């Protein structure tokens, strides 16, 4: 899920790296804004019966 | 980084950030300066 980020990425930098080396923040490449990067929901599911 | 002192290394800590990157691939071995600019 691509969201508006409130990070200040410095001009240079482009990428934005979790614990896991996974990207948790990008800069387009068209436009110059930073957009964080969030995985879409996940979850067991259980059956009560 | 604005230094009053112009004789000694002064004390802190800044970090540099890159201004640019250049993809030449030369030998550099040795380098000098180049100062603004022996008889009498
Ligand atoms: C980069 O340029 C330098 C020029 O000095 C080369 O360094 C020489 O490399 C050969 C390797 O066969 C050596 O026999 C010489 O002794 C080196 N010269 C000096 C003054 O040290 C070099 O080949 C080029 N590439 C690299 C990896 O250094």
């Amino acid at each position: 899920v691509l969201t508006e980020s409130n990070k200040k990425f410095l001009p240079f930098q482009q990428f934005g790296r979790d614990i896991a080396d996974t990207t948790d923040a990008v800069r387009d490449p068209q436009t110059l804004e930073i957009l964080d990067i969030t995985p879409c929901s996940f979850g067991g599911v259980s059956v009560i019966t | 980084t604005p230094i009053n002192l112009v004789r000694d290394l002064p004390q802190g800590f800044s970090a540099l950030e890159p201004l640019v990157d250049l993809p030449i691939g030369i030998n550099i071995t040795r380098f000098q300066t180049l100062l603004a600019l022996s008889s009498s």
